[PDB]
RNA sequence: AUCGCUUCUCGGCCUUUUGGCUAAGAUCAAGUGUAGUAUCUGUUCUUAUCAGUUUAAUAUCUGAUGUCCUCUCGAGGAC
């Protein structure tokens, strides 16, 4: 875990870990992640995301 | 007529607040006032605002005199920068572990509050709401 | 005691970060405040200004600064130019020379008139050629130490110094742009650093500073970093609205 | 990312140290935690990249960097370390030399190459100050008769002019 | 300390003011009357919350004036 | 940058209103009040067209208006209380045609804040006293006398602070020369702030209080509580002294009811709904604003309801007490911020949201086949009524307004070359989208 | 044509960047003042008025320099060049101009029938004359209702960069003595004056 | 020490000695309004003083304008009785 | 060259230290009231846990010195 601030005067491990669990739950979160986001309907008036959209385009009919 | 020489006497009045001597702080807090409330409306409020930042440190302070100019400064730069600007430098230690500087941020948000209790209700931070209390309020944030 | 209920309420630094939204604020003595709930929000909301360092310290405040030798005050360029501080300093040597006869004697009989200095001078320099000084903005109080902090940590990787373009064997001035730096040869030779695969080096995987010049020896840009098929080692190493006022004055 | 600062000179400062340190990459620390009675810099700095190949090249490309005049070497935190290489490959350039003699040690002085004046086109030899004595053996035994880039290597112990 | 007579006084004097051991909830409940005055005193806010909701003046005055009473929940314990 | 302010249309929205011969005539005057303007209004009996005469700056909020004659003079002063801490009285000289300051008294600080009065200002009916009060804490009383030669002069305040009360209401009640007494409401957030379990929050009851002057004395002393049963937003005044008993109509949700304090038994009324309308089984009656013609003859009130129904309402007394109450349905007009009951055969009926009316009054509200209702006719059930249109009531003038402006939009959308503004403006089924032009049609 | 200013609900308006090659939302510049904005209006590429639901109307400039393209809680913010309390909710501003060659505009139209214009000055000697104008009218013919004209108009923040036209205008309905004595203070002649006050309106609106 | 009961209409005086500075703040300059006492200050003996030497009222007491910018002028009779 | 001298030259920077005489030429040096701040100056302090009070945290304050015997805070042990 790195040596940013937040974690600062925590000293006990198991906590530290806590911590930064949720600290990168919320990093996760506030991310906007354009494969889950990003998201694409196919020609056949149903959609999908940027990921599946690509998947399904590439190995041969999108 | 104040409002032309603010700008050269600033750099004399930071130069004396980062110290030199009790009464040097002291006086260039009393020079703070006056400026504050010569320009009151002129505009000249990004040069008050620098000199608050060298004057709120001395806020916790001892000296009758030294602490007595220091408000008295801070009330001249309320009407001169407004209130938002001091609510928010009032804000972080109301609530405070320690009592000196409970107490101190009572004493000034007590005067900011007497004179001028009245604009704070648009500048009054948001505090949410836990349980059994209902805390945020809604009637400011109706759309329409 | 009665507190020592509450104290056994006051809970854990891991209790607040956890439970707060902002994890950042949370210090060392937050937890012995009747209210840290709030107390996190505030410090928390945007654009407040936290409470001085030193209301902790043993060490005082100031007579922290008590030690030091320090410079008199340095007057404001447009006072200088106008050439008071030569009328002033003259004066101090001769009244420090004078005796005290000769001090009384000017006391009766006057030296009118000794000097003058023209308005004109004055009123254009404050104003004609007054001008803004550097101001700190909202939030940014000064404590022992402050003004000590020195505007550094220039991320934006084409941030050069003359000194630093000198000890390196870089050009300074309005080179710093047609001079790609050392360290952009082997940014162009193996690739810019892939912590700052964020930058492009100017000259290396930017295009041509302005004038620049291609060629292999002491003093150009070399071969702009390309694939095989052409295409360059990034962005481009080669090189391949209407901001007006609505009120202004005339 | 941690780099050893050497020859670390007294008066160059930790800030355009840090601004060298952008102008290289990822300046994230420049440090020279010095003496606890000088306060001048103590011959060995650590300077964080937080790359690790940000601060590789950059430690390639300010190794010879003239501090406080000096050259002062990035590198991983005269008694003769001066390595006579001949046969000499006129087609290399400073830096690409730096790091072909670097890989066995630090360049106190990079490779002065012996070429002739009227022109400045080489005949064929050099010398060169690295680290340690064991480190111009080591080098200059991997190197020797080995393949140069046009000339085959011929490198050993310096000697003195 | 006669300035603390005076100044517990002005405690006396001017509802909504505070000291070192205020609670969250005086300070809140207090700013929530203030601003409830407000939004009777000044004729604007008024037309803003009749015509954001679909009440009428009186209606909606007095909706405030109960409300005055007890805004911000119960009491602390 | 650097701005110059300019106003091109002034603020048409009416917040308050007073009449009176505010000339010194019998022709009356009427002092309305804009947001932060005072604007004075003279109607024409002849056409019924209402001439604006004088159109003041103030600079300010208007928060009370009250007009008020000296004992026996010919004139209508104006007693202002604003968002500043003073207290201003002010005149009109036809002369001049502008608004004179007779006197100022400062009390306190400025802005609209809670403690330092301002909010609610009444009068006492026949011009000795006025009351300054604020919604919280604070009310100071000034009293009135003319000099030797008759220029008014006003003292020093009185004071009635009394801490953790509301006021929801203050007046000034009609007795006959004795001490003035006031007559507000009040309540007590104190308990429901001490009670950890929010059982003081409910349970508490408004108290329909008296204080008292004490001229001679010169203080006020607190007469005459009376828990009322439950919260009514206000007080209409019974028109006293000679005319009529004293008293006041407390005009509390779905009831109104007369009460005076001595040897009365206090009275009740019910009040009359219309039939089979659409509104939500929950949803209560209030009366919103009220206006009292008190002539020669007799007086009578008129107030106002939330859909706009108007009523009527007359005191059938006997020799010191009332006996019961009748309110009869007049008509409905447009919902109201204040009505302004001329003599003259009028009413100003001051729009809330849009166009404000003058109507004339065609028959005195009284003896047709609309219904009888009364305090005195028992019933296990309600009584109602089935409105209709303008019976009693003629629709003489119409003056514009634009409050409220929800929106705008410059453009040139007619071929004209100017722009014209498309102004989305008005309230609910009283809206409209409204084309403004810099014509004259 | 590339930049949004969004404005929040409470805190303030926000400027924000569409990059649409990463096709990224990210923030740059925001302001440092909570302002229930009611409606805002842009002014130029950095420039932005806003409206407020207690009064007020204010201009907010972005600072010249502004790194518009990048990747307490902002980074880089934006200044306040005027502050005017109106005196009733503005609900509509708009950058316009009123008659055929008239200089640019700001209208607003308030919440109480109320409709009006800020208007520039081209001139420190158009802006001085107002500013001396209305520094003595206040002084000698204050307000009616007890208030203050300099705090009215400040209200919740102070005023900067604001006359206040409709005191100004006042000069017509004075008093001859009054008159007088202001406009020989500017000495001018009340023709000067009340000509120089119904010309600025002449030349921006009716 | 103060007598702060509160505001009324009876204009104080200022003896000789304390002529011409502000009530509180000590000013010397630019004053802008009168200044008001309470009838229990006023009565009697004490009417006409000086509310800081308590010498004869003879000139006005006045209001510095800095007093009346931040309104410290709005409490009532000042009188360090 | 040495060693003894003689003279001169030079270098330090050292050392020297003033305009004679008289009736030491003559003469003579006039601040508060209040508090209070700061600065000097003088001076005074080994305890081993733990419980609480307290404090942002320390500290302070309060209380006995792991229990038991015993000999001189110290010691051998049943533990
Ligand atoms: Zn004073
Ligand atoms: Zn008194
Ligand atoms: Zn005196």
């Amino acid at each position: 875990i790195p040596n940013t601030a937040h974690f600062a005067n925590v000293t006990q491990i198991e906590d530290a870990v806590s911590l930064w669990a949720k600290l990168k739950l919320q990093k996760a979160s506030e991310r906007w992640q354009p494969d889950t986001e990003e998201e694409y309907e196919d020609s056949s008036g149903n959609v999908v995301n940027k990921k599946t959209y690509e998947d399904l385009k590439r190995q041969g009919l999108l | 007529m104040g409002k032309d020489y603010i700008y050269a006497v600033t750099p004399l009045l930071e130069d004396a607040l980062m110290d030199r001597d009790l009464v040097h702080r002291q006086t260039a807090s009393a020079v703070v006032q006056h400026m504050s409330l010569g320009v009151y409306g002129f505009g000249c409020e990004d040069s008050l605002n620098h000199l608050l930042n060298y004057v709120w440190p001395n806020v916790f302070e001892t000296s009758p005199h030294v602490i007595q100019a220091v408000m008295g400064a801070l009330e001249g730069l309320r009407v001169a920068i407004g209130p938002c600007r001091m609510l928010q430098y009032c804000l972080q230690g109301l609530f405070h572990p320690a009592r000196k500087v409970r107490d101190v941020y009572w004493k000034i948000y007590n005067s900011i509050y007497i004179g001028s209790q009245d604009a704070l209700i648009a500048h009054y931070p948001r505090i949410y709401n836990d349980d059994k209390n209902t805390y945020i309020r809604y009637e400011l944030d109706y759309i329409l | 005691s009665k507190k020592k209920l509450r104290r056994m309420n006051r809970f854990t630094v891991a209790e607040l970060k956890q439970l707060v939204a902002r994890p950042d604020v949370v210090e060392m003595h937050d937890v012995t405040a009747q209210d840290p709930k709030l107390l996190v929000h505030l410090k928390a909301t945007r654009n407040s200004v936290p409470v001085p360092r030193h209301w902790c310290f043993k060490r005082k405040y100031l007579q922290g600064k008590r030690g030091i030798e320090k410079p008199p005050f340095e007057l404001p360029d447009f006072i200088k130019r106008t050439g008071i501080q030569e009328m002033r300093e003259a004066l101090q040597e001769k009244e420090e020379q004078k005796t005290m006869k000769s001090k009384m004697r000017e006391k009766v009989r006057p030296k009118m008139g000794k000097i003058d200095i023209d308005y004109q001078k004055l009123h254009d320099a404050f104003f004609k050629w007054q001008t803004k000084p550097k101001l700190t903005i909202h939030g940014d109080l000064y404590y022992e130490g402050k003004e000590f902090e020195t505007r550094l940590k220039e991320k934006k990787p084409g941030d050069l110094s003359d000194e630093l373009r000198i000890s390196l064997g870089m050009p300074v001035g309005p080179n710093a742009h047609k001079v790609p730096p050392p360290w952009l040869i082997a940014m162009q030779r193996y690739g810019p650093p892939p912590s700052y695969p964020n930058l492009k080096i100017p000259g290396l995987n930017s295009p041509i500073p302005e004038s620049c010049s291609f060629g292999y020896h002491a003093g150009g840009w070399g071969k702009p970093p390309v694939d095989e098929t052409g295409k360059p080692l990034y962005g481009d190493v080669f090189g391949t609205i209407d901001r007006t006022p609505w009120g202004e004055l005339e | 990312a941690t780099v050893y600062v050497g020859g670390l000179d007294e008066k160059v400062s930790e800030p355009l140290l840090w601004e060298l340190f952008l102008q290289a990459g990822p300046v994230v620390n420049t440090h020279m935690p010095k003496d606890r009675v000088t306060g001048q810099h103590q011959g060995y700095g650590f300077v964080e990249f937080l790359s690790e190949e940000d601060a590789d090249y950059a430690i390639k490309i300010m190794n010879m960097i003239k501090l406080y005049g000096k050259p002062i070497r990035v590198n991983k935190a005269d008694v003769g370390a001066n390595i006579f290489i001949g046969n000499l490959d006129p087609e290399i350039d400073e830096k690409l030399l730096y790091d072909t003699f670097s890989a066995f040690g630090v360049i106190l002085q990079t490779p002065k190459i012996m070429r002739d004046p009227d022109t400045g086109n080489s005949k064929g030899y050099a010398f060169i100050n690295f680290a340690s004595f064991d480190a111009s053996d080591a080098a200059i035994e991997a190197m020797n008769g080995q393949y140069l880039c046009n000339r085959p290597i011929t490198v050993s112990y310096a000697f003195k002019k | 300390y006669t300035i603390h007579s005076q100044l517990e006084h002005l405690q006396s004097k001017y509802i909504g003011t505070g000291h070192a051991d205020t609670t969250k909830w005086e300070w809140l409940v207090n700013q929530h009357r203030d601003s409830y005055c407000s939004y009777m005193g000044h004729f604007d806010l008024l037309n803003y919350f009749a015509i954001a909701e679909n009440e009428s003046k009186a209606r909606v005055r007095f909706n405030l004036m109960e409300k005055m009473l007890q805004p911000c929940g119960p009491p602390a314990d | 940058m650097f701005l110059y302010n300019l106003t091109l249309q002034r603020a048409t929205g009416i917040s308050f209103a007073i009449h009176g011969n505010f000339s010194g005539t019998k022709q009356q005057e009427i002092v309305v009040s804009r947001g932060k303007i005072l604007e004075l209004l003279r109607p024409d009996p002849n056409t019924g067209k209402v001439h604006t005469l004088l159109t003041v700056e103030v600079f300010g909020v208007i928060r009370s208006l009250m007009a008020f004659r000296l004992t026996g003079g010919t004139k209508d002063y104006i007693v202002v209380g604003s968002d500043s801490g003073r207290i201003v009285i002010l005149e009109y000289q036809p002369s001049k045609n502008m608004f004179e300051k007779i006197h100022q008294e400062t009390f306190g600080k400025s802005g609209c804040r809670r403690i330092v009065p301002g909010q609610f200002l009444a009068v006492d009916p026949k011009g000795r006293a006025v009351m300054i009060s604020a919604i919280e804490k604070q009310k100071l009383v000034y009293i009135l006398n003319r000099d030797a030669a008759a220029r008014l002069t006003i003292s020093s305040p009185l004071e009635a602070h009394k801490a953790n009360t509301l006021v929801y209401h203050v007046v000034g009640v009609d007795v006959g020369f004795e001490n003035p007494m006031f007559a507000c409401l009040e309540m007590d957030y104190e308990e429901a702030d001490n009670d950890p379990t929010g059982e003081a929050a409910a349970n508490t009851q408004q108290t329909l209080t008296f204080y008292e002057l004490d001229l001679g004395l010169n203080h006020v002393v607190r007469k005459y509580s009376e828990p009322l049963e439950e919260h009514g937003n206000f007080l209409i005044t019974v028109p006293g002294g000679s005319d009529g008993p004293s008293g006041v109509l407390i005009c509390s949700e779905n009831y109104i009811t007369y009460k005076n304090f001595g040897d009365q038994p206090d009275i009740r009324c019910p009040i009359p709904r219309r039939r089979n309308d659409l509104d939500d089984p929950e949803r209560g009656m209030i009366f919103v604003c009220s206006a009292t013609h008190k002539t020669k003859s007799m007086f009578f009130f008129l107030a106002q309801t939330e859909q706009g129904d108007i009523f009527k309402i007359t005191l059938e007394t006997d020799e010191d007490m009332v006996t019961e109450i009748r309110l009869k349905y007049f008509d409905t007009v447009p919902v109201a911020a204040a009505m302004c009951v001329l003599k003259t055969g009028f009413l100003f009926v001051a729009s809330e949201f849009g166009n404000h009316y003058l109507y004339q009054i065609a028959h005195l509200g009284d003896d047709d086949e609309e219904p009888e209702f009364s305090s005195a006719m028992p019933l296990e059930d309600t009584f109602f009524f089935q409105p209709r249109p303008l019976k009693n009531l003629v629709l003489v003038d119409e003056l514009d307004s634009l409050s409220p402006i929800l929106f705008c939009q410059i453009a040139d959308l007619a071929n004209e070359d100017t722009p014209q503004l498309y102004v989305a403006c008005g309230r609910g089924p009283r809206s409209s989208l409204r084309v403004l032009r810099h014509g004259l049609e | 044509g590339h930049r949004v200013i969004v404005s929040d609900v409470q805190e303030s308006f926000i400027w924000v960047r569409y990059k649409r090659n990463e096709n990224q939302l990210i923030i740059f510049a925001d302001d440092t003042y909570p302002r229930w904005v009611t409606t805002a209006s842009l002014l130029d590429y950095d420039t932005v008025a806003g409206a407020d639901k207690f009064g007020n109307i204010c201009v907010v400039r972005l600072p010249p320099n502004t790194n518009d393209e990048v990747d307490n809680g902002a980074s880089q913010k934006a200044e306040v060049i005027m502050n005017y309390h109106v005196g009733e909710t503005v609900l509509s501003l708009q950058k316009t101009t009123l008659i055929p060659g008239g200089s640019e505009s700001l209208v607003y139209t308030t919440l109480s029938g109320g409709i009006g214009i800020l208007v520039p000055f081209t001139s420190h000697e158009d802006h001085d004359f107002f500013q001396h104008v209305e520094m003595h009218l206040r002084s000698e013919h204050p307000p009616l209702c007890g208030r203050d004209h300099l705090s009215f108009r400040s209200y919740y923040f102070p005023v900067k960069n604001v006359i206040d036209g409709d005191l100004c205008e006042q000069f017509n309905s004075m008093e001859p003595n009054k008159q007088k004595n202001v406009s020989e203070e500017l000495d001018r002649t009340p023709p000067e004056v009340s000509k120089k006050l119904e010309d600025i309106r002449t030349r921006y609106a009716f | 020490i103060f007598c702060r009961k509160q505001a009324g209409v009876a204009i104080g005086r200022l003896c000789e000695k304390c002529d011409g500075k502000c009530v509180i703040c000590d000013s010397y300059v630019r004053p802008c309004t009168l200044v008001r006492i309470c009838d229990e200050c006023n009565y009697g003996s004490y009417q006409g003083r000086c509310v800081i030497c308590g010498g004869p009222g003879v000139s006005d007491a006045y209001y510095c304008k800095e007093c009346t910018i931040q309104e410290k002028d709005r409490d009532g009779c000042p009188k360090i009785v």
